């Protein structure tokens, strides 16, 4: 029973002081999210229901880091990519691609 | 730890059900051999089938001892009793009530 | 009376376990919420002050030839995905034009 | 867009020569672990007859 | 027989809305593989070849599989031996790697429940990109329409600042279907020395924290609306 | 009459194929009863029927699913906001439930002569324990492997702890063997790695 004095009285000391700092840090962050969303005018528009995602996807690496080690050099090939973007018939081809999916969205 | 004379015996049956006998001794005597107490536990369910002992003072002690060892935090004595154990596992687990396809 | 004392502190042991367990996870969530909200308020303020610095440098420069960066280079390959994979894009167009002839 | 189908058909040889004279994007083709994550498919050798198949199917949906 | 067909077509209309799969045509073929050797407790081999030509809510599918059933007096087992997927070119191209994985694993029940979950994230995409295009027609442009691989935002009078958003779908071996929201920025080198807070290096990691806190659609509408409304010039 | 009986058998071929796609069921006056058939690696088994009412609110009457997994907290969360998401989740729970029972039946049929000692099995199969012996170089090595699972909706293991009961004062062969068992238990299923043990 004197062992169970030593296991109960720390649990009573970890429930009162945890109550006093859960009402400061939550009432601060309810105030600080009102200072952001009244500047951006972003509210929770419930147009449909939305489930969230799991925590295994948030710890995954992104896609630009697995291809930067795969491409073995610097941006000297960006000048070869820039001259294909500055061609007149290549940007008229991408206008022709974007208009063609517009016709499938209309039909 | 709680009492100094408690006889504990186990038996493992089909579909992994543990069958527990508890013989209650108080402080002096070899324990209650003529009047035992049985606990039926199916090793995954939160439902248990315990028989009525003639010592009612050890019934909060038997309930919370099953709660800690099976990783739970609350024991609720639900009020349902009968003399057929095969019918009480049919009305609660609801796997015997409907047999159609 | 000591066995009645032992059975009630053990009853108070299970009375004190789960509500400091769930307020440990709510303290772990609220610390994760405040560290995400302060890092997003630092991110959204630095992207709007980049947007006003972009507006002050493009109001007087209408015809300057653009030089692109290697951080924007995977975004340039996804812009040029239509330029290289156009032969797989037109067969996606010609498959749904076959489906409009089947449906009428 | 009827003669703009003819604009990309007559200038389809200018599309094929600009995909062969460079060495940066053409060296990316052949790596099977890069196209699984991105989706690069630069296999383009018979796009001139694919200009005829996208001319006839855009004719058939415009006559109806 | 018009009334006994009339409640079975209500069962076909209920399971097309419950399971989401409408089967257009089905064929039944029975082949026998009974061995010609005499032994005790003889085993009937039942080979059933089936053709499943049906569709999902937007995509179609074709199945070709045979099941060798083992009928014996002591145990009851049945093995699915052969799988074959007849695929067409569709508006998505990232699900073709799952076709080669399901042919090796030979579990067609994994093929049926994950491709309905593939359309379940894709019918979310058709309701989201209808909302993002019709609200902002002058800033949000989509290159392949709403059945694309990625989307981007482009300003009308500012031709050098763009932001593209890539939304891929990956399927692991745990039976789950999970999206992956990643951000790529398109900023030229003139604004590299104009930014000293270095937020563009830590830009995809701050974008995924808006997904797990605010939501998927609430993070996409926050990057469109707060980028706008600079009406001084 | 021959046109209606041809259209009757065309319904009967599709309703036969609805058992082959995983979820089949007929309408009843007492709600709707859906049978769920599961399989693992091209081997299927018997189906379990779940009765679900049509009337508001959605209540449960009876199910042939065992109560070893808690169905109460799933039906308070997933059944309320959706209908087909609740049935397709429990099709993935019972395929994970029959996927663990398929590995327990194979371990007691063919590969029970390789293991020594008794086995201790829980019906949820969230924690497994078995002690086996192998001969890599002519010496019997008692390997005790404990398989703890971290994801309840999956079949493949996550926590693999493999210990040795016998001697361990040797060369670098058993450390290379214990590194080989921990990689072939996470990325390979349990019926295919036992057939590789005979290889």
């Amino acid at each position: 029973i004197d062992k169970m004095v030593e296991t109960t009285e720390l649990m009573t000391g970890n429930i009162q002081s945890l109550k006093n700092k859960i009402q400061i840090l939550a009432s601060e962050v309810e105030e600080e999210e009102e200072r952001v969303k009244q500047m951006h005018q972003i509210n929770s528009s419930g147009v449909l229901s939305l489930p969230e995602l799991s925590q295994k996807t948030l710890k995954a690496p992104t896609l630009q880091k697995e291809i930067l080690a795969l491409i073995p050099n610097q941006n000297a090939l960006l000048k070869d990519l820039d001259i294909l973007h500055n061609s007149s018939q290549m940007k008229s081809m991408s206008t022709f691609i974007e208009e063609a999916y517009k016709k499938l969205d209309a039909s | 730890r709680a009492l100094k004379n408690v006889t504990v015996s186990f038996r493992e049956t089909e579909e992994n059900a543990v069958w527990i006998r508890i013989a209650w001794g108080t402080q002096y005597t070899k324990p209650n051999q003529y009047k035992p107490t049985y606990v039926v536990y199916y090793s995954q369910t939160p439902y248990a089938f315990t028989s009525s002992s003639m010592l009612r003072r050890n019934t909060p002690l038997l309930g919370q001892a099953l709660t800690i060892a099976s990783k739970h935090h609350q024991i609720v004595k639900m009020d349902l009793r009968s003399r057929y154990l095969d019918s009480l596992k049919a009305i609660v687990f609801k796997q015997y009530n409907q047999t159609f396809e | 009376k000591k066995r009645q004392r032992m059975i009630e502190v053990q009853d108070e042991l299970l009375r004190l376990e789960p509500q400091l367990k769930q307020l440990q996870t709510k303290y772990d969530e609220l610390k994760e919420r405040k560290s995400s909200l302060r890092n997003a308020a630092y991110f959204l303020s630095n992207l709007k002050q980049l947007y006003q610095d972009y507006s002050d440098v493009q109001a007087q420069e209408p015809n300057v030839k653009e030089t692109y960066d290697s951080s924007s280079l995977p975004a340039l390959l996804f812009k040029a995905r239509t330029l290289l994979g156009a032969e797989s894009h037109l067969r996606n167009i010609n498959h749904q034009l076959e489906k409009l002839l089947d449906q009428g | 867009f009827m003669m703009l189908l003819s604009k990309v058909e007559k200038l389809s040889e200018e599309i094929m020569e600009i995909m062969q004279n460079l060495s940066s994007i053409q060296a990316l083709e052949g790596s099977r672990e890069l196209e699984n994550l991105i989706g690069i498919s630069c296999a383009s050798h018979f796009l001139k007859r694919e200009m005829q198949k996208t001319k006839e199917l855009m004719t058939k949906v415009n006559k109806q | 027989l018009k009334n006994q067909l009339g409640h079975l077509e209500s069962e076909l209309s209920f399971l097309s809305t419950l399971t989401g799969i409408n089967i257009r045509n089905h064929s039944k073929q029975t082949e026998d593989l009974t061995s010609t050797e005499m032994t005790e407790k003889s085993i009937r081999k039942v080979l059933q070849r089936h053709r499943l030509s049906g569709n999902c809510h937007m995509v179609t599918f074709q199945l070709e599989f045979q099941i060798l059933e083992i009928q014996n007096k002591e145990r009851l087992s049945s093995a699915v031996t052969d799988l074959n997927i007849i695929m067409e070119p569709t508006e998505c191209s990232e699900l073709s790697e799952f076709v080669s994985r399901a042919e090796e694993r030979k579990d067609l029940f994994m093929f049926f429940r994950s491709l309905h979950f593939f359309v379940e994230w894709f019918e979310y995409r058709k309701r989201t990109f209808k909302h993002l295009k019709e609200k902002y027609p002058d800033a949000v442009y989509l290159s392949e329409g709403p059945s694309s691989c990625s989307m981007g935002i482009r300003s009308a009078s500012r031709p050098g600042f763009e932001l593209v958003i890539v939304w891929r779908i990956q399927i692991d071996e745990d039976g789950k279907v999970f999206p992956k929201l990643d951000l790529l920025t398109k900023v030229p080198q003139r604004a590299l020395e104009l930014d000293k807070n270095r937020a563009i290096e830590t830009a995809p990691l701050s974008f995924r924290t808006l997904v797990g806190l605010l939501g998927i659609e609430a993070a996409l509408e926050s990057l469109i609306k707060s980028l706008c409304a600079e009406e001084n010039n | 009459q021959e046109a209606l009986e041809e259209k009757l058998e065309n319904v009967k071929a599709i309703l036969q194929a609805y058992h082959f796609t995983g979820l089949s069921g007929k309408l009843t006056s007492r709600g709707v009863c859906v049978c769920i058939s599961t399989a693992f690696e091209g081997n299927l088994l018997d189906s379990y029927f779940v009765d679900l009412v049509i009337q508001k609110p959605l209540r449960i009457h009876h199910h042939s699913v065992p109560v070893f997994i808690p169905l109460e907290e799933i039906a308070a969360k997933y059944l309320q906001t959706n209908i087909q998401h609740f049935l397709f989740s429990l099709c993935e729970y019972l395929n994970a439930y029959s996927g663990r029972k398929y590995q327990a039946d194979r371990l007691q049929s063919d590969f029970a002569a390789l293991l020594t000692g008794p086995l201790q099995r829980n019906p949820l199969c969230n924690l497994l324990s078995f002690t086996y012996k192998l001969d890599p170089g002519g010496q019997s090595f008692p390997f005790c492997a404990r398989l703890l699972y971290k994801d309840l909706t999956a079949t493949l293991p996550t926590d693999v702890t493999v210990t040795c009961q016998g001697v361990e004062v040797l060369s670098t062969s058993w450390e290379e063997q214990r590194a080989s068992h921990e990689t072939l238990f996470c990325t390979k299923p349990l019926h295919q790695v036992f057939a590789s043990f005979t290889r």
